[PDB]
Parts: C-alpha cells; structure tokens; sequence
C-alpha cells in the first residue's frame, strides 16, 4: 500500500519524491507533500489545496484516494490551492 | 468487383430529391460531420476535452430527433441572400440616421427623453451583446448545419442591434452631453434594479450549456419577452416623447426579431415530430419563464418610473 | 449627416461587464474559454487593428459576392472542364475537397471566440468571422456543383469530411486540431494566427497565380475574393498574442504558434506541394513550391511572427530541410497510391519536368527521380502491375499521411516512436512527436487509418475492402493517373524486337 | 536553406497583396505617389501584385480616389486587399502597413 | 503467427506495412518486404539482404527468426544491403 | 642546422595504409571507429590546425609544468586554506572531487581517437591529447594532495569517481556518455569540440578569474595552464566536423554537437553556476555566471561553431532562458541537500548579495528569494530541523540532477516524461528527454540514484544509509553551510521579547 | 550515527601503506574508476555497446589478478619527470641532428646506402604508427591505471620515434632526392615483400581486442622482435656504410625499448602471483612468435638483400 | 535574452586569451603593431586577458620578440595562449585568429 509519488508543490523550486498510500486521499496525500514544503521553503497561506496530474488544468476530487485515481506509481503530480 | 456509375445532377445526399435542388440545399444541407460518429464527434481522441463536451451537451440532449438535418429555414436564407436583404434594411436604417440628424431631430425631444434614453436604452448595447454570444453558442452547439446557419445570421442580428445602440448612443450624446450617454451603461447594466433581473436572466441563459436548453431558453423564451416588455413598449415611450426616429429604428429590428421568431418556431414544429420532445420543450419553457417574467417587470417599471 | 466610424466604435465593444448571479469562470470556463487565469479587466485592452462596422460588413461582402459569382456566370462556357490539362482538373478536385466543409467547419472556431473569448473585440471580430466562414463554405460548394453533372470525383467536395479517406482523416484531424477542438484563445492563436496568415495564402494566393497562368479566371478570382475576408478575421490573432506575452504567457503563446504551424506545414506539403509542382502544368508553374514558401511563409509570415515579439520556432531548421523534400515524397506516395484519392495525381515526370525539378530542387534526379525511374520504365513495358500497391503505407500518429524519407542515392528515412499508455506510436518527425507530447489527451486514443486495418475495424482486409471503408462508390470516383499514363508518350520509346 | 533563408527572413519589407483587378494599377501608382523617397517595390504574379517599401508603406484615400478614377471610401479597399506584409493600422483617412522592428 | 512490421526498404521513399510471420527467418522478412519495393520504385541489385531495427547499427541474423529477434508487433525495421 | 617543421611535417601523418590482410571494416570497426562509412582515403584531407611535433611537445610542457610547481611551491604558507573565505574552500573542493579523476578518464577519449580514428593527424594529435590528459589527472591530483592532512572533503579529489555519491554519478554519466562511451569520431565531435572549446573555458579561465580576485594564484595559474594544452588538442573537433559535412554528414555532426553542449550545460550549471554566483564571496565575482555564459558561450564558442558551418542547436531559445533561471534552482538543491555533497555550500543571500542578485538577474527576489525567506527566518529563529529534508528530490533520467523549476510569485515547473520499454523515465526539459530518445541503447536500463533507492538497493532507506551508500566515512566529510550559518547575522534579527 | 574522524596524511586508499606516498603514488594509483562495477563499468546503461565491449575485452580476460591495481611501473614515472628525461634525450637527438647536419654526414655515406634507407628504414613510419596505435589500444583496456599510464608513455615514445623517422627520412631526401625518400614509403609498406610479414603482424595484432592478449602480443612478442631483428641489425648495416648518425639515434631510441621492456616484465611477474596465468600468457606467446618470426626473417632478408 | 543574446552572438571578434603572466603586456602591444588600422580592445579579467579584433588578428613571433624583449619561438606561446576566438592558423613566422564567415 505503499505508493511513491513525484510531487511538485505550488510556489517551490522542485518535484520531490514523497512516499503516500495506495488509500490515501487528496487530501491527505496534499498534506504529505506540504509537510516537505510549506514552511521550509514555501510560506504558508490560506486555501484549500488541490491535487492534479502534472501540468494538467482538471483537479482530483478531494475524497478521491489515490487507488480510485487510476494513477500509476512514481507518475508525477501536482498540488495546488484553488 | 466495384462498380460503374454515371455522374449526379447533384450532390448525393441530394440525388433522391424529387425538387431540383435550390441554392440553400446545395449550400446549406448536412454540413456538421461531428454529429457522424457519436464516440467522437471530432477526429481526435474519443475522449479529448472537447469531444467530451458534444458528447454530453449536444449529443446527450434530451431533445432528440433521428434526422435533425431534415429541418429547413423557412425563409431560406444563404449567406448572399442575408447580406442582400440586409443591405438594404441597413441602408434603410442609415439613411433615416442621416435625414433624421439633418432635421435636428434630438433637439425637438420631450424635455427629459435624454434621461430615459440615457437609462433604459443605451445599457440595451449589454443586453443586445448577451444575445450575439448566446447566439454564437447555439450555432457551435445545433445538431444540423441548417440550424446553425440561422443561428449564424442570428448572431450577425444581435451585433446589427449593438451597432444601432452604440451609434445612437454616441449620437445623443452630442445634442446631450451631460446625460451620461456613452459614459454609464456598465455601471447601468451591474447596479441598477430594472436592469438586474435581464442581468440575471442572461448570466444563467449563458451558462445553460446543453444545445436544446440553451435554444429554448434564448428563442422562446428570452427573445420573444425582449419583443414584447422591451422594444414595443419603448416605441410606445417614444411616441409619447415626440421621439419619431426610435419606432423606426426599432420597427427595423423587430424585422430580425420576427425572423428569429419563425425559424426558432419551424425547428420546434420539426422537433415535435418526435413526442416525446412535447414535455423536454414544456419543461424549459416552464423552467425559464419565471425568470424571464422579472427581467420584463424590473425592466418596465424602470421605464414608467420618474 | 453621419458620424464617422471612430466616434462611435468603442461603444461597439463596450461589453465588458462584471458577472455577480454567476462566476466569471462559470461564464467563461477555462476549457472553452482559454484565458489562463487572465482576468477581465486586462483583455479590454485587446484591439483588433483591422475593424469593421455592421453597415460596412453587409454592403462590402454584397459587392465581394456579386463579382464572384458575375465572373462564374460569364464563364460558364470557357471549356475549363473539357480543355484544361487534367492535372489542373484534378487540382480543383483536391481543393474543392480537401477545403470546402472544412470552411464551414471554421465557422465553430469563429463562434467559440464569439463566446467564449474574454475580450470584448475578439468577440465581434469573431461575429464577422463566423458570417465570413459561412461565406468561404457556401462560395466553395456553389462552385464545384455545377459540376457534379460531369464528374462523380467533384461530389467530394461536399462528400469529402463525411468520409474515412485517408486525406480526409488527415484534413480533418488538423481542423478538429486546431479549428474546433480547442479553447476560444487557443482558437485565436492557432487558427487566425498561424494557419491564416500563414498557409492560406499559398493555397488562396499561390495557387491563385497557377490557375490565372493556366486560363482559370473563375477560379482565381474566386479563392482570391476568399482570401481579402480571411486578410482581415485573421488579425484578431496579433492582438491575443501581444495580450499573452504582456501578461506573463509567452512561453504558453510560443508553443502553441510552433504547434499550429508545424501541423498545417505537413497538411499543405501533401495538398498543396504536389499540385504546385506536379499537377499544375509545366507552362502554368508561376514559382516552384518552394519559391512559394520562401515568399509567404518565410519572407512575410515568418517576419511578421517575428515583429509581433515570437521568436523563429525551435524546429526552425528542420523546417527548411522538409521545404526541400519532403512534399516531393508526399507526391510519389499520392500518386502511387492514387486509387485511394477522390482526384487523379499526374505523375509529373516528362523530362521536359523533369529537367524543371533539378532546376529547382539541384539532386532531384539522384533522389526521388530514381523511384520515377523504375516507374516509367514499367509504364513504358506494359507492366501495369507494377504501378499500383498491394500493402498500406505506413502513417503518422498525428499528421495522418504516409511515413515518407528521401529516396535514391542517399537515401535517408526516419520515423520517429513514442510508447504512451501501453501502446506503440510512429510519426514522420521529432516535430510530430513532440506535438503529440504537449497534450496527450488530445490525441492517445486516436486511431489512424492502420491502426484501423490492424485492429480489424477495415472489412473486408483488402485493398477493396479498405477503399470502400474510405467511402468510395464506384471506379469513377478513386483516383486514376491524371493523363492515363499518356505522359509515357514524352518519354523515350522502350524498344522491342521487330 | 541556410544563406537563401536567413536572407529572405531578414527583410524590412511591407505593403499591400492587391488581386487581380481594378485595384492593381491605382494602388501601385498610390504607393509611389504616397511614399516619396521610399523605392516600391512590384511583384506581378497575375492573380496578384505584391507591393512593398522598406519599413512603412501608406496608402491615402485621396490619392487612390484619384488614380482609381471614381468616388472611393477606404474601407472599400478589402474588396480587393488579399493579403499584407507588415503590421496594418487603417482610418478612414489612410492605410499604413509597417514594422515595430528592423530585421 | 501473423506478425505485423512496418518496414524501411534501401533507397525508397517511404515505410510500408508489411505483415510477415512469427517464424519467419530474417531472410524470408527481407524478401516479403522487397516484394513490395524491388521493381516497384527501387531499382534490383545484386547482394545480400539484410534487416536490422530502424536506424540501428546492429544487423539480425539472417537464420533468425522474427519471434527469436525480440521484436514486437508494429515495430519498425529497415531492410539493407550487407 | 635543423630542418623547420613545414618540411617534414606531412610525413609524420603520412600513416594510412591500404589493409590486405585483415580488412579495413576489421581494422577500424564502426563501433570504435565511428567512419559513417567513409572510406580511408577521405580522412587523408584532415588537417589539424593547431600542430605540434614530439620534441617541441616534451620541451614546452616541461617549461609549462615547472611554472606550475614552481608557483605551488612558492605560495605554501599564503593561509589560502586557513585565511579564506570557507566559500572559496568549498569552490576548491567541489573542483577537485568533480574533475581531477574525469581528466584522467578523457586519456580514455583521447586513446580511443589515437587508435581508431580514420585520420592520420587525428590519431597524432589525439597521443599529444592522451598526454596533456594524463598531465591534468595528475596536476589535479598533486595539487590538493597536501589538504588531505588539513580537511577530510579534499580526500574526494581522488574519490569522487569511486563513489555513488550523487554528483559524483551526474559526472560519470556525463563523462561516460560523451568521453569514454562513444566511439572515436563522437569522441572528436563531442568531447574536443563541444566540451574542450565550450565549457571547459567557465570552469577553468571564468573561474580562475574568480581565484585571482581571491587572492588564490595557486590554483589559477594551475587552471588556466591546464587550458592551454586544452586550447591546443580541442583543435581535433573542428577538422573532423568540416570533413563530415564535405562528406554529406551534416545532419549526424549537427546531432551530436547538439546533444553533447545541453548534457554539458545542464553539470556545467550545477557545478560552476553556484561557485559563481554564490560561492565566490561578493567581493570576488569578476562577472556573473550569465555574463561569464554570454562571453564564453554566446560570444565566443557558438560564434565559432557557426563559423564552421553547423547551426544554432534547435533549443537555443530554451538555452537563454535555462541560463537566466537554472542554476539558480542547482544552487538551492545543492545547499539544502548539501549534508549529500562533499563540499560545505555557501548559501550566498546575505542583503548585500540579494542586491547583486537582483541587478544580475532582474525578479530574483520575487522568485528565490521567496524560498531564500523562509530559510532565512527558519534560521534567525534556530527552526534548524526545517532547514534539514526528510526527502528526496526526484533525480533527472539523463542529468541525474534533480527535477527543478521557478519558485515564488511566478512558480513555474516542468517535468518530461518518457516511457520506454515498459519503464517511466522523467526528464528535467524537453533536450534531456530528446537526447534519450536519439541513443536509448546508451541509457536505458541506467537507474538513478531515486530509481535505485525505490528499487532497494540502498540499504537502509533513510537519510543516513543514502549517505553510507554514497561513500561518506564521517560526519566531516558531508557538506555543511559554508560559513556555519554566519551569514544570518548580516539578516535583521528575528526580535523576541526582553 | 555517523562518526567524527580525522584527517589522513593521504588519500584514504593509500593511507595504510607504511611508507610516505611518493609523487608516483599520488598521482598514478587506483584511477580507473571503471573496474569497480563488473556488472555496468561506464555509467550508462549495463548492456550499452561500450560496457559491452568492456565485459568482453577487459572484464572477461582469461589474464586475471585480484589486484591489478597493485602492479608499479619499476621505473615509477609520471608525466613530470617523463618529460624532463625526454626533453633530456630528445635535445641530445636534435642536438646530434644539429651537428651532423652541419658537418655534412649524409654525403660521406658509402655509395648506395640512399637506397638501402629508402627500402629499409624511410617506411618504419608505418611500423612505429601501428606501435602507437597499439600502445593506444593497449592504454585504453589496460585494467588497472599504473598499467595503463605505461601505455600511454609508450604511445608517446612510439610517436617519438615515427618523427624521428619522418624528419631522418625528409633530411635525407635533401642530399639524395632520387631515391624515393618520402614518396615511395606506404607502396614499400604495402607492396615489397621485406615489409609483409611486418604488415601481416601488425594488422592482426591491431585485431586482437583482448586487453591481456594486446600486451602480451604487443609488448613479450612485437616490440623485443623489433629490438634484435630490426633496431641492431639496422646499426650493424650503418656501421657497414659508414652511417655514424643511425647507430646514435637507435641507441637512443633504445633506452625507450628497454623501458618498454622493463614495465612488461613487472607487470608478468605481477601476474604470475597468479599460477593460472603462466599458461595463459604461454599461449599467447606460442600463438604470435610464428608470425612475428616470419615478419623478422623476410625484413632480414630484404636488409640483406641487393 | 533574445536582444542581448542576438548581439552577442553577431560579433566577429577574433584574437588570443593571454593568462596571466609575462605575455599579457607584449601580446597587447604586437596585436596593436602587427594589425594597423584595426581597432585593438583588450578586457582584463585579472587571471586572463581577452584580446580581439574584427576578422582577423595577426601576430607575428618578430613583433612578439621585440615587444617581449628575449629570444622567442611561436610555438612557445602555447605557455601562455589560455584559449582565442576565431579559427587559428600558426606557423613559425606568425599566429592568425580568423573568420569565414561576417556576421
Ligand atoms: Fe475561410
Ligand atoms: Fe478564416
Ligand atoms: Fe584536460
Ligand atoms: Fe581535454
């Protein structure tokens, strides 16, 4: 269960790997990547934020996991506030 | 094997009309390809974004009928002939423009006609540019090329209506400069009650997405209440106001508007060959009049108010 | 009196306003509309820099139309159909085809801008745009009709975008690309921008010369009527450009000009290249293709991109390199697999022509002229067999046409490959593949006309099979040599014993 | 290719693409009357004329009344206008067709 | 054991489909493939036919078969003279 | 008297023979060789412009190496080490570790050109390049030697190379690729002209111009030695070009050109883009890394390639802005993951150098800046475990640098993905994945340090067993902030309360 | 964890040697990074041509030693003081060119010995090239790099002595220009019997791919050949014909052979601690001598020869 | 960017990079002696100096010795010759950095 994502965080310098699971929502798949970014290189703000396959425009619901997504493991995603 | 075969008078899709095909069906029949195959509408992936968007808000429509491009305008137009029949109401309209300026015509108005202008027609230019969008929709949206065509022409229609809006407008201004003609339309349009519930109307008009909505809520419902609440009883004010050149005007555009009226009524006729479209019809009309009847009323207690 | 024009134009585009009973991007959404998170207020800025009025618009296209059709109507009786090299015939064929529906098609990518496009200009640019479209789809129906009459290849004209021919596929896998596809402001960059500035004046223009050598006035005076409205809709693309690259978009504007451009170069290699130096008869040749291209797309298109603030494309060499090949290659695969088109190629290989091409394209001889000459050859001994395919070329993922190299003595081909999804694709340059790469949504789950036949959608698996898939109705209708091999007759005799 | 394309990308060159017609002797004579000391440039390609000048290349609605021969609005040129080199900037008074850059 | 290539013919303009056979030698590829070029626009000779992956260095036995080469359907292969 | 050199000169490159007893194929095989098929006779016209002869040879670099001893042994006791700013020991460090080990692997490049180059004067000169090679391995070994006993980071002049140590693998792959991987004529092409006329000139003159206003002569009368015999065996690259383009190779040259500049640009980037922006104190930065690229680069080295007859590579456009934004982003992966490098990264954003930052780069402070500010207040406010990652960065397929992009008000990021073989390769722009595809035989089953932490082959999977795996012995050895975070006392101090 | 430790007075990999490192250790030990992985030697994908041909043509050598890397040039030179010997012997060289010259040498010669030179000596360029380029060959697959940097020495000196050959070649022409002194060389190499057996060697040899197979043909089987079966023969010729330069110069060209000699016999007494290898290298020798052998003899013959 | 990089790289500078040492000052004054009427600039970056001219730079090994003030062979600037812009061509009489092509 175990799933290794590329994330590119809103506003940072670079994609990095951060281990989710497979049952992980947005959400909570959102708040892993921020752990390795807000705060350390990113300030933090206001919002909600959003999870996305890299550079596309169409965001995953919020309750979405990452099983139901259909994304394969080490694809790269971003996370982005709406 | 293949076989042999003589040439066609026509094309054909035309070839088994019994008529000789006129002008409007060589030019004008079976256009739309993307209505060929209903998995992709355009020749792309099956599910790019906007083979997506015909599949569900044109193909997926509830109203539905197996041979859409069988509906006819019934005044024929082809681009030639639009532009032959217009010229000539254009011209019309510019050379009333042109003697109704040479005789000073602005002056003569009722004292304080510029004011009612300055509030209930020349904001008209937002609510003409609504219809010219709206139109555009249906046309990129209608499962025939003969129902877009008129949509087409409809279009060319509302940006005639703007036009007209914009000229007068500035044309008023210069007899009455201190009116805010040409200067207060936008804040008009976005803060003044009688032009709220049009406002109102027109933002959900445009945002009603699937082609047939978006037909019946534009043409049976939202431009035959613009004839009836709008121009007319604006004609009316007018006379009352010794504002001769404005009937005119407006008994010009009532021309297009009674044209849209009857293709808008043509396609309905055909649609209803299909019964079950009876109830999709109704349901919209019912859904968008409610709205549609405070538009008219905000508008017209505008107009009557000091 | 009347008030002139400039007094009262910007209240035409005064339409802006603030949406409060639903959102801005509930009214203009993303996927329509294109405006990359632009806000209103800055596209008021937009300015069209070649207007027009709606009294203007109706009384000049009522003059523009009456002198084309005065001129059909009092040439009717020319004998273009009956005296005009058969070339030129099957030039008017492919044009008629290849553009007609697809015009009106243009119609949707002028009404998604009518909508959808947040600044105020562009929307009723794109008004005039619409009515202009309808125009160049009508004119480009009524034309060829009459001759339905004499010949079942000119129904193409109206039959063409309702098929799965090869040609057909390829048109209209760029004009759903780039025409109807797309968002408003990709619309306005992609079509008005580069396709119609660009390409359409070779096919409008170019050709335009060719037909006024060759002696077809109705036609020349037709498609250059056509090109003074696509002169003027076209620049609503300048000023959506600028408006990007002021607000922080050039990279996202870049792109898609290098794209748009890219895919309506390898359509009009393969429309229009063969008909400028192949079909159009020797004696009727203003300029080679090439000459055409340095004139338009180098030396005015490219130039103008340049002055707007782009720069040349990354590919721009490449670019030059296919000038010099590549529609020469597209030719011998049209005309070798010529039953397969709704028009008759001529082969173009007299050595009279022949001589022509090494003048223009040094090597030709050496190259392409070594495939004319194991043809010719075979024409001239009867081995008809020969002369026509018994396999499918293989075709581009994206373009849609022929995977094609440079032939003869220094023979160079190379198809480029993409894995995406599990699945195996092929395009005929880096270009192409990189196109695809941009936006794989567009495109993954396209089938071209191979993967069809591969994937057993083509019944019967025949060449029979696969030109009835592709709509084909009778012998009359599939494409035949042009002269029916009489241009052997230029060639020297094979001899035989006596 | 490389020497024949740099050459025939870097050029100032800008002007009306006039179709075959009534306009095609007038314009050529409005563009050397309306731009003197600016060399013009003709093309005759017989379907259409190219017409340009290094820069800047103005046409006024008096001057090609006058070499047309009859009454003539500006915006009636699009009648027969198939194409431009240039950025285009048009008024009821006067076309102008120029370029930003020097290339 | 229908086995679909698109292949490269020495000196001709263009790829072609060509469906050969899961066993068939590289010999017997190339000559299926020179069916469709040879005496058709590419001028006969004198030599040995040879095929390799597309724009490969690497020649592939001529006794090898197509289902011993590790090639997959649809892929590109050119057919040249040694 | 003695006989000049114009008079024997041809004899001793009077080599080529005509094989009979094993062929030439045999002799000169194409995979080490890399002929394109031209034949023997063709490479006879290759002239070396830039000679030298064995006694001139031996004579002048005995001369060149008694100056550079001689100042070496001369400046001892200057206190470089102790009296420097730890940036410019860091500069030092990260030079020696990232060079002296790949100048003795491009003997390798030299050898494979001295025996199978098809030219004559190329395998001549190519055994002087094999000599002047092994003369920098040694040099740059020699040289930080005597720090061994001083700082436990210069034990990495000599084991870098040996190491999995990220950098250290960004280099071999690089070297690897374009060096020692590649056939002789690549070699030529790649390494002597692309690498030793381009790049070489930033890391070893641009930053000796750095060393010199640092007070440093030592190592810059040490570098900019070191480039005169680069200056001299580089003239092989340009001979070789010429005779591919005579010889109807332009399309191959202009490929390996094009891919050889972007792979050396992106380690260039990492390597010398923050020594000189950052590292080198303010006071030292006789230019900034883009100015040192405009004259070196720009001006000098495409300005020769062009004169040679190849073109601007493809992604020029790209290029320019890379340099403008790139190594900006390096820098700041580089220090906070410097507990990975075997250098102390100077982190270079005290006020003062904010200020040279924004004039060399205009928006810097909307950008970097924005992440430079949270580390900054992270560090006044001793909030140290936030300036330390739990992660990894995602790691190029083909740099083997990580993934970056833009930051702060205009964020900006692009990944290029790739499948290939039923593997998911990510790239760090458009070139890198374009270089892939050109050669996947070269790269394909290569796995990066990500792919192999992912792939379990770093044990164990942490922080610490990533920098076991990578070679580090202690905690001395792994990179720590140059000046011990110092720096943040220049900051306004975070205020609490009294 | 992680530990504090301190610094070392050398590299960590010669830090436990109990001597000093000398300035040979220093710069000359354990370079070759490319050995550490057996399974990918370059840093690219496992199975890319070239680590290919490195599992091939190094990695799988049936000459084998657990540390290659502790073999010691005897002479232990770096490219310092190879320079600073060579400058010594090669200013000697052209200082004996120098004076020689100016005494007018080349005239005093016996009558013919132009001829002899022309057929015997001028066309040794094209030996000592394929000397170079095996020595390169040898350099660039030699798997430790105190190996290889005697390679790369040799490379050089091998260069030394084409270009003393080439310049002899040119200087004689001068006096004797009807000789075919620098006009004749490659048709001799390529088509006179007295070279073919030299030529036959050398091309095979130059095909022999195998690292340890190229240093046992090249340097136990090749280069002594040369030594006693071309180099002295040559001076007991010129001492004949009164040639006193030629005896100079191959002395001198002789101390590079006995270097070359001496840094291969350390390196077989290095890979005899392995007792698998004495076969292995017999082999080699056992399979080359013949034709090295028949390359001596049918030179010899032509030395000999009217 | 676009313009400054445009700029830069259109130039035609050729000329010798002298390292630091005692050829900076004579290759100064030789390329200034041996190249009249062209316009010598010199950029001093300390451990280097960048010497050009348009199109070609000359420098002779007479000039060189003479400005240098000791015995001197061309081929001996390779001590101090740290890189150049241009093509070479170098004999035992002088040194040439040159240019094909104008840009
Ligand atoms: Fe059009
Ligand atoms: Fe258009
Ligand atoms: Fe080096
Ligand atoms: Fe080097």
């Amino acid at each position: 269960s175990a799933f290794p994502v590329h994330a590119a965080f809103e506003k940072d310098f670079l994609v990095q790997l951060v281990v989710v699971d497979l049952n992980d929502s947005m959400d909570q798949v959102a708040e892993k990547v921020a752990y390795h970014c807000v705060n350390r290189r990113v300030a933090p703000r206001e919002g909600v934020m959003r999870v996305r396959k890299h550079r596309s425009t169409e965001l995953f619901p919020r309750d979405m996991t990452i099983a139901e997504s259909g994304l394969n493991p080490t694809e790269v995603i971003d996370v982005v506030f709406e | 094997s293949f076989e042999s075969k003589k040439p066609m008078r026509t094309w054909s899709h035309l070839a088994e009309m019994r008529k000789k095909p006129s002008e409007y069906d060589i030019v004008s029949r079976k256009l739309h390809y993307s209505t060929n195959n209903p998995d992709s509408p355009w020749e792309l992936s099956p599910d790019s974004p906007m083979n997506l968007w015909y599949k569900q808000y044109r193909n997926a429509s509830p109203l539905k009928h197996d041979n859409w491009d069988a509906f006819t305008d019934p005044d024929q137009l082809v681009y030639r002939t639009y532009n032959l029949m217009q010229d000539g109401q254009e011209s019309y309209v510019q050379s009333l423009f042109d003697q109704f300026n040479e005789r000073e015509h602005d002056q003569m108005v009722r004292e304080g006609w510029e004011h009612t202008m300055a509030r209930c027609y020349s904001p008209l230019r937002y609510l003409f540019h609504c219809l010219q969008m709206s139109s555009a929709y249906v046309q990129q949206m209608a499962p025939a090329s003969t129902i877009s065509n008129c949509c087409i022409l409809q279009t060319a229609d509302s940006l005639r209506w703007l036009t007209h809006t914009a000229y007068r407008t500035h044309e008023l201004s210069l007899t009455y400069p201190d009116a805010g003609l040409g200067e207060h339309e936008r804040e008009l349009w976005e803060k003044e009650p009688g032009w709220q519930g049009l406002r109102e109307l027109m933002e959900k008009q445009l945002t009603a997405f699937d082609w047939g909505e978006a037909f019946v809520s534009l043409n049976l419902v939202v431009k035959p209440m613009i004839v009836e609440s709008i121009f007319k009883p604006l004609q009316q004010q007018a006379w009352e106001n010794n504002d001769t050149l404005l009937p005119l005007l407006i008994d010009s555009q009532l021309k297009d508007a009674e044209r849209h009226s009857r293709w808008s009524k043509a396609l309905v006729k055909h649609a209803l060959e299909n019964p079950d479209n009876h109830a999709v019809i109704e349901g919209w009309i019912e859904k968008w009049r409610p709205l549609a009847d405070r538009a008219a009323e905000a508008y017209l207690s505008m107009l009557s108010s000091d | 009196a009347m008030h002139p024009r400039k007094d009262w134009y910007e209240l035409t585009r005064a339409t802006n306003w603030t949406p409060s009973y639903v959102t801005e991007e509930q009214l203009f959404p993303e996927r329509m509309s294109g405006h990359m998170g632009i806000p209103l207020e800055k596209w008021e800025s937009y300015d069209e820099p070649y207007k027009t009025s709606y009294p203007e618009y109706v009384s000049i296209q009522r003059e523009k139309d009456a002198g084309a059709y005065s001129v059909k109507a009092a040439l009717e009786r020319a004998k273009i159909y009956e005296n005009s090299d058969p070339g030129w015939i099957s030039t008017l064929k492919s044009h008629y085809g290849a553009i007609a529906v697809g015009e009106y098609a243009a119609v949707t990518g002028e009404g998604r801008m009518a909508r959808f496009s947040k600044a105020p200009g562009n929307r009723n640019m794109a008004t005039f745009g619409m009515m202009d479209e309808l125009r160049h789809g009508q004119l480009q129906l009524f034309f060829p009709h009459e001759y339905c009459k004499k010949d079942r290849q000119f129904d193409w004209a109206w039959r063409a975008y309702h098929s799965n021919e090869w040609a057909a596929i390829a048109a209209k896998h760029f004009f759903d690309d780039i025409i109807t596809g797309r968002d408003a402001i990709s619309v306005a960059i992609m079509l008005t921008f580069s396709f119609e500035t660009g390409f359409t004046n070779m096919q409008f223009l170019g050709l335009a010369a060719d037909a006024a050598e060759a002696g077809d006035y109705t036609f020349a005076n037709l498609i250059s009527s056509i090109q003074t409205d696509e002169s003027r809709h076209a620049q609503q693309g300048g000023p959506a450009l600028q408006l990007l690259i002021e607000n922080g978009k050039r990279e996202e504007a870049q792109k898609k000009v290098d794209m748009a451009i890219w895919r309506a170069w390898r359509l009009f290699a393969v429309l229009t290249g063969p008909v400028m130096d192949y079909y159009t008869p020797l004696e009727d040749r203003s300029q080679s293709f090439k000459e055409f291209m340095y004139e338009w797309i180098i030396g005015q298109f490219e130039r103008s991109l340049i002055d707007l603030g782009l720069d040349k494309p990354w590919y721009w060499d490449l670019f030059l390199k296919d000038i010099d090949e590549l529609h020469h290659s597209y030719h011998m695969g049209v005309w070798y697999w010529r039953t397969t088109a709704w028009w008759n190629p001529a082969a173009g290989v007299t050595p009279e022509e022949r001589d022509w091409l090494e003048e223009k394209y040094p090597g030709w001889n050496k190259r392409w002229g070594r495939c004319w000459d194991v043809i010719t050859e075979n024409v001239l001994n009867d081995r008809m067999d020969l002369v026509s395919p018994e396999t499918l070329p293989s075709v581009c993922n994206m373009s849609q046409i022929p995977l094609v190299g440079v032939p003869g003595d220094d023979w160079n081909i190379e198809v480029f490959s993409l894995e995406h999804n599990g699945r195996l694709y092929h395009f005929g340059s880096e270009v192409d593949r990189w196109v695809f790469q941009q936006d794989p949504v567009q495109y993954q789950n396209h089938m071209n006309i191979v993967d069809r036949f591969l994937a057993g959608q083509i019944q019967p698996m025949t060449l029979e099979g696969a030109l009835k898939y592709m709509g084909f109705q009778s012998i009359e209708e599939m494409g035949k040599d042009a002269h029916d091999f009489a241009w052997a007759d230029k060639c020297k005799p094979a001899m035989k014993k006596s | 290719m490389s020497t024949l394309a740099d050459q025939a990308l870097h050029n100032n060159n800008v002007g009306p693409i006039i179709r075959a017609g009534d306009l095609v002797e007038p314009v050529i004579e409005t563009a050397e009357i309306d731009n003197p000391g600016k060399e013009i440039t003709v093309e005759d390609r017989r379907a259409y004329v190219r017409i340009a000048a290094e820069g800047e290349l103005i046409l006024t609605r008096k001057t090609l009344e006058e070499q047309l021969g009859r009454p003539f609005n500006m915006q009636e040129l699009e009648i027969n206008l198939a194409s431009f080199a240039g950025q285009i900037q048009a008024d009821e008074d006067q076309i102008r067709f120029y370029f930003d850059k020097t290339m």
